RNA sequence: UGCGAAAGCAGUUGAAGACAAGUCUUGUCGUUCGUUAAAAUGGCCUCGGGAU
């Protein structure tokens, strides 16, 4: 297990927000990936937990188990506003496109919010949707016309119809990622699963199934299906190059690992891949996040980053020499 | 260098310094450091001053 | 601040051989003629004395096996290269082979000749073949499998052959030295029975050994000469010995600063060390009660205390030996940072050093003149006090009772050259400070009277030394 | 989940200490290692570890200056005639390649009253004549002796003496007014007699009382206010 | 000196030588805090 | 072709006045106590106390 | 001195808690105790080198 | 840059303008104690000459040790020559040989000249 | 103090002003002009709940 309960890069990919626990209370911190900040937002209640975290375009909206969504401004280090649903059911997932903010409760009830007006526009529940652990609102024009939702299968709903449109056979386990790579192509991954299914929205057929070496915890897609970097549960980063071009099942091409000079392996918990640069993130000490930027195009297939970590470090004081003799003191005469 | 404890009239020593002590100071809100000026009177041809900043906790040269 | 400075108070090859301090002296029933070392661990050595061969434990330095089957005198106890077997020659001419550490069973008994067999040596490269040299003047080469006829019978010696050697890396070559003064080299690969050539020693050859693959060193008469097989002439010759050199041994690649050693017995009671890397020059020597007939040093791979063995004609055997809270042990091998700030305590100071460090000038002088005090160390404290400028200061609070210990040493130290100049300084001050007390003290007077006689005696010696110095300049 | 599970200890846990504010737990024992773990209750990974060669740890503690919250320090002592201080301030805890370690070994003439640094505690003393506040290190002596040192400079400030064998002691604070407080040293004898000293007034006794029915006393502890386990972050929180 | 230059010492102990975008504002503000 | 230039430093500066005693040292420690400022006869050196190097 | 010798006393009632520790509570030779400044965590180190955490749900 | 301070040597780095070492190269009351009153009239041994071989691996020092006053041997100066070696990695010179009273008794070594690279590979010197 | 070698070879100390002590005689100098020109008893760190 990892101290970082949740993490997410910003859309531009230069800042990482991560939630961790201090004693019994969760604290939310933000770090600059490109290059320390001591400021965390602390949840005053031990019960209160962060279920979701989504970057807003410098605000981050956090889904809570209390049943309300907190809009958090990093600069002021305080919650500017809290969107509270009428119910107390915990938020499973959230998504944003401009003013449009959509979320879902543990009661399978959809909600819509407006950031500019700070108002709950509409709430509804759609039959045949017994569980809802993922919500992704499809990028059509400048408005929301359909939503991708998945619990163990995957479904497509239209807002104005308030009804399902198409259903895709999903994984056995709960769906953990439901990102949309391009039009009529969205990827899906499940908890404790090494397979990523690519589905066609318009038709509904499994185009491909990308296979990772170990369980998948995060996923980042580059450009428009150019590359897909998936963080494995064992701490290694797999990159899929041109996943959309035997053909049904594809494996990763490049693998990235981190290992210390002494020999210990350091797991990777998140990664970002934009055009040709890949950002890797790992934890040092207990919870401090460290980063590294690399150009994955030139990296060999199996590449292991080596980092310097303290291990049996002989402690050298600047005021003493190797033998403990003070630097200021003069050397005595010995025949 | 002798620190005279005035409560009990005792004294702590730091011997074998590089030169004779021209000036003594306690530097810090809490007396963290001792700044000494040393003279090295062996050389009569010149006055050779050396500035020594010691750590009060362990009397080790912090900066010479 | 700096740590307080500490008061500052032969050859490496000699210093190594000095270390054979422990000397054990044993008595044998007759002259010990041959000494050999087992090539294998524990490297026990066998001494041939009278009618028995005795094997000595290296660590215990005591007899562990005794081979007493020989009816007449025995003349060898050499082991094989692997150390399992030992062969011995007898005056009757019978050569007997026994398993080492098993005196009872006799693996092989051969009758080399009716004359005495003085030398019986196993071939170093080949285990099967055994060499025997007899007063018959033929050095038969036997094989353990063939016990009825020798493989080869080398001849050509017109006198007693008492020396036989195998040249390392040359299994075909065999070296024999006779009392003719000739050292003969034979080839076993060829027909044999005729030497390849003869090397003239001009004195009866009493032992020959092959120091290296190309160099053989033979000791005969009053000198030992090193011969090169390639050039077939003596490179070097040393005649430091007074009596006839008898036995010689060689050990190479041992842990001394010196790589190789050549031990040579003398028959005057001397056994001396020669360094082959410096042209076979003397580097060490031991003296014994009587003539030395055999010498041996423990092999290179001794694996334990080294041994030097000397054999004397009176039967004496001399041995010199060089002797060779459950987390308290963690050491932090799994930790990120390891901090070590402990400092070892300084080596123990003496009383006089502690007094000087504490500015006890008078007491430091007292420690100088105490019973059982090294003269050199007594000179340091007197020099330290002078260097500190504390010579009068050390002498103020003193009377006749506490002045005599200083004057007593000065009475003896004036004689020494190193302390003569220091004694003059201290004696000059005490006279300048204690002139009045001397008048009223009769004991202090006689101390000065005998001091004046001795210092007068030293003047004559120094005047004398100048005259010899003038003499020496005239010669050159 | 256990705190040591991530990186186990090789001996008994002689002392434990939670950091006053940060979510860190400090461990020490005869392993001679100072292990710090980030207690989240679920993972408990090791922040750092510092092996001290030949320095068994009988007790260790975090210390934060009551005025300068940025001053962070760890004191550790054992059955030795010295004490170690580790400056954790700024980025020394995590980022630094090395540890800034100081050894306290000088008692300024009172070596006879002090045999070991193993039993000690750290408190806050306000110099009333100047209103400045600093930390003090209290030790246990041979014959009822409590030796108080300055936390940073290591100077000997004062000494307190009780009768009988000193068995344990503790620190209590009494606020006086706005920005003022007084430090009381409470020391107990094996017989059960309790002394209370005024460290703001040269450590003169201010109260003597006996523990009712006490015999073979071993420990004494105060609770309900500021103490070593519940330290303050401002003067007003004393 | 074993190079071309010469070093000279002067009685004041002086040794001379004779010889031949919202992200940017966010980053700045984060650094200030 | 050739030219002269001063390179190394000189003696540390001192308040060389007979009357004043105990105030001879002019070097000052920063308010953050992270570096020592020392005047020389020909320059002013800033040493970092922590690393024991002349930072400026 | 002995194993599992640890009690929690409620104040100002001065009554020892009865439900915890139990016979199954692993404590060993308790040699160190700590309360977190906030959060109601209890850390107990023993002679085996094991520090165990408990949370007091009230805090 | 090596400065022969009295009874010691200061190794000074003029590129960094910071002292790199201070080593005592002679015997005497150097740092054993602080001299007070009459002890302050004592004169420690003076390093009169200091030179390097061309290779730079060897250091040659010449010392004059003075006697204390008010003694018979208060006018017999001692002249000492010393040869030190040091590996480039370390900073402390180690005394390898000490010649007491070179050139005789009370005869100064007025000049020292290290040998050129041609002879002994710079492993020699002249004293005059 | 000058030259010289380390040995040595040449030479040098004066005029005031102020104060303390005795009781007019002496000393001293946090003071000047000129000449190459002992002693306040006061010694140097530590880091060794369960079975049943």
């Amino acid at each position: 297990d990892s101290p970082v309960l949740q993490s997410a890069y910003d859309p531009s990919g230069q800042y990482l927000c991560y939630v961790t626990v201090a004693l019994d209370k969760q604290r939310v911190g933000v770090q600059p990936t490109q290059r320390w900040n001591e400021n965390f937002l602390y949840l005053e209640d031990s019960k209160l937990k962060v279920t979701c975290l989504k970057w807003v375009n410098v605000a981050i909206i956090l889904g809570m188990n209390n049943g309300e969504i907190w809009l958090y401004s990093v600069l002021a280090n305080e919650v500017t506003y809290k969107f509270t649903t009428g119910n107390s059911y915990e938020i499973k997932d959230i998504d944003l496109m401009g003013n449009q903010l959509w979320c879902i409760d543990s009661s399978d009830a959809f909600y819509q919010f407006d950031l500019l007006q700070f108002k709950l526009l509409q709430h509804f529940r759609i039959n045949n949707c017994v569980q809802l652990n993922k919500l992704t609102i499809v990028p059509a024009g400048d408005s929301v016309a359909q939503l991708l939702v998945a619990s163990h299968s995957i479904s497509l709903i239209d807002i104005e119809e308030k009804k399902v449109v198409m259903t895709f056979p999903g994984h056995v386990s709960p769906v953990s990622t439901l990102q949309v790579i391009t039009n009529e192509f969205f990827i899906s991954g499940a908890e404790g699963d090494r397979f990523l299914n690519v589905y066609d929205i318009h038709s509904g057929m499994t185009k491909c199934v990308l296979v990772a070496e170990s369980d998948i915890k995060e996923l980042s897609h580059s450009g428009q299906a150019d590359s897909i970097a998936v963080t494995t549960e064992d701490g290694s980063l797999e990159i899929f190059v041109d996943p959309l071009v035997g053909n049904k099942s594809k494996k990763s091409s490049k693998k990235i690992q981190i290992v210390s000079k002494d020999g210990r392996k350091v797991p990777i918990y998140n990664a970002f891949i934009n055009k040709d640069l890949l950002n890797v993130s790992w934890l040092q000490n207990a919870t401090m996040p460290y980063f590294k930027n690399l150009q994955w195009r030139e990296i060999p297939n199996e590449y292991t980053v080596e980092i310097s970590l303290n291990w049996n470090n002989k402690n050298k004081s600047a005021d003493r020499d190797l033998h403990g003799k003070d630097l200021a003191s003069a050397t005595n005469y010995v025949e | 260098m002798s620190l005279w404890q005035l409560e009990t009239n005792s004294q702590q020593f730091l011997p074998r310094l590089n030169g004779i002590i021209i000036d003594c100071q306690v530097l810090g809100p809490q007396g963290n450091y001792y700044s000494l000026i040393l003279q090295m009177t062996e050389n009569n041809s010149n006055s050779d001053y050396q500035f020594l900043l010691l750590n009060a906790s362990d009397l080790t040269s912090k900066l010479s | 601040s700096t740590a307080r400075p500490r008061i500052i108070t032969t050859t490496p090859e000699q210093r190594y051989w000095r270390q054979y301090t422990s000397a054990q002296l044993v008595k044998e029933h007759n002259s010990v003629t041959h000494i050999s070392f087992n090539p294998q661990h524990p490297h026990d050595f066998a001494v041939t004395s009278s009618t028995r061969v005795q094997i000595f434990s290296s660590r215990t330095r005591q007899v562990i096996k005794t081979f007493s089957r020989f009816k007449d005198v025995v003349y060898s106890a050499s082991f094989r290269s692997d150390g399992k077997l030992l062969c011995a020659g007898d005056a009757t001419g019978l050569v007997s082979v026994y398993d080492s550490y098993n005196p009872r069973t006799i693996l092989l008994s051969i009758n080399a000749s009716t004359h005495p067999t003085h030398v019986t040596k196993f071939h170093t490269q080949d285990n099967k073949i055994l060499a025997t040299a007899s007063d018959d003047r033929v050095t038969r080469l036997w094989d353990i499998s063939n016990a009825y006829e020798p493989q080869l019978e080398l001849t050509g010696a017109t006198d007693y052959v008492r020396t036989l050697s195998f040249i390392p890396a040359a299994p075909h070559l065999v070296a024999t030295g006779s009392y003719d003064g000739l050292i003969r080299l034979y080839d076993t690969r060829s027909s044999g029975s005729t030497p390849i050539y003869s090397l003239n020693h001009d004195q009866p050859v009493e032992n020959v050994i092959a120091v290296s693959p190309t160099q053989i060193v033979s000791c005969g008469g009053n000198n030992f000469k090193v011969w090169d097989l390639t050039s077939n002439k003596k490179l070097y010759e040393r005649g430091n010995f007074n009596k006839a050199v008898t036995c010689l041994d060689y050990v190479e690649n041992f842990d001394s600063p010196m790589q190789s050693a050549l031990i040579a017995s003398s028959l005057d009671g001397h056994v001396k060390v020669f360094d082959p890397l410096d042209n076979f020059q003397v580097k060490f020597g031991w003296k014994f009660s009587g003539p030395v007939l055999s010498c041996a040093v423990s092999p290179s791979t001794a694996q334990g205390n080294r041994h030097l063995v000397a054999g004397l004609s009176s039967g004496l055997l001399a041995i010199r030996t060089k002797k060779k809270m459950r987390g308290s042990e963690y050491q932090g091998d799994q930790e990120h940072i390891i901090h070590n700030d402990k400092v070892r305590s300084q080596r123990r100071m003496r009383a006089f050093e502690r007094n000087i460090n504490q500015f006890k000038w008078s007491e430091a002088l007292d420690n100088a003149f105490v019973p059982g005090m090294a003269k050199e160390l007594t000179l340091t404290v007197l020099q330290e006090l002078r260097k500190r400028g504390k010579v009068r200061v050390a002498l103020y609070g003193r009377d006749e009772s506490t002045l005599e210990p200083l004057l007593n040493w000065c009475l003896k130290g004036i004689e020494d050259v190193r302390s003569a100049s220091i004694v003059a300084d201290w004696v000059a001050v005490v006279l300048e400070l204690y002139g009045n007390t001397l008048e009223s003290s009769p004991v202090l007077q006689e101390l000065m009277i005998d001091l004046k006689t001795k210092v007068r005696h030293e003047i004559h010696k120094s005047k004398e030394a100048q005259r010899i110095e003038g003499m020496l300049q005239l010669l050159t | 989940k256990d705190a040591n599970a991530s990186h186990p200890s090789h001996s008994a846990i002689q002392s434990l200490s939670f950091h006053p504010s940060k979510p860190l737990l400090l461990t020490g024992g005869y392993d001679k290692t100072l292990r710090i773990y980030h207690i989240d209750g679920k993972t408990n990974h090791l922040v750092t570890s510092l092996h001290l060669v030949g320095s068994p740890i009988q007790t260790c503690t975090f210390y934060t200056s009551l005025s300068n919250q940025n001053q962070q320090n760890i004191f550790t002592a054992g059955r030795r005639r010295y004490m170690h201080s580790w400056d954790l301030s700024l980025e020394n805890l995590t980022h630094s390649q090395t540890a800034k370690i100081e050894k306290f070994s000088r008692l300024y003439g009172h070596e006879s009253t002090q045999r070991s640094f193993e039993n000690f505690k750290v408190a806050h003393l306000q110099n009333s004549q100047t209103n400045s506040v600093h930390g003090i290190v209290l030790l246990q002596g041979n014959n009822g002796w409590i030796n108080i040192l300055h936390s940073t400079s290591g100077l000997w400030l004062m000494g307190c003496k009780i009768e009988g064998v000193i068995t344990d002691f503790c620190i209590d604070y009494q606020p006086i007014s706005r920005g003022k407080f007084r430090t009381i040293l409470i020391a107990v004898n094996a017989y059960g007699e309790v002394w209370e000293f005024d460290l703001n007034k040269n450590g003169h006794v201010i109260r003597r009382w006996k523990d009712q029915g006490g015999v073979g006393i071993t420990k004494i502890q105060v609770g309900g206010g500021t103490t070593t386990t519940c330290p303050a972050l401002q003067i007003s929180k004393i | 000196n074993y190079d071309t230059d010469f070093i000279f010492l002067d009685i004041e102990s002086t040794l001379g030588v004779v010889g031949t975008s919202n992200s940017d504002i966010f980053a700045e503000q984060l650094h200030k805090l | 072709q050739y030219k002269l230039s001063v390179v190394s430093g000189g003696k540390p500066a001192l308040n060389n006045l007979s009357s004043v005693t105990g105030n001879k040292n002019i070097a000052r420690l920063s308010q953050d106590q992270r570096n020592y400022i020392i005047p020389f006869n020909n320059q002013i050196k800033v040493y970092s106390v922590e690393t024991r190097q002349c930072v400026k | 001195a002995v194993k599992d010798a640890l009690r929690l006393v409620h104040l100002p009632s001065c009554s020892v808690f009865s439900n915890w520790p139990t016979s199954g509570t692993p404590l060993g030779k308790v040699t160190s105790v700590a309360f977190s400044p906030s959060g109601g965590l209890l850390a107990v180190g023993n002679e085996q080198g094991k520090v165990r955490l408990w949370k007091l749900n009230h805090y | 840059l090596y400065f022969p301070h009295i009874s010691a040597v200061q190794i000074f780095d003029f590129y960094k303008n910071e002292q790199v070492n201070y080593q005592y190269l002679t015997s005497g009351v150097n740092n054993s104690m602080g001299k007070v009153r009459f002890e302050l009239n004592l004169q420690d041994p003076i390093i009169t000459d200091l030179k390097f071989t061309k290779d730079g691996q060897w250091m040659i020092t010449y010392e004059i040790e003075y006697p204390p006053n008010d003694l018979l041997s208060s006018k017999d100066l001692t002249h000492i020559l010393k040869f030190w070696t040091k590996n480039d990695n370390e900073t402390n010179w180690n005394l390898k040989t000490k010649v007491i009273n070179p050139h005789g008794i009370s005869v100064p070594i007025t000049k020292i000249l290290p040998s050129p690279r041609s002879v002994n590979n710079s492993q020699g010197c002249l004293t005059a």
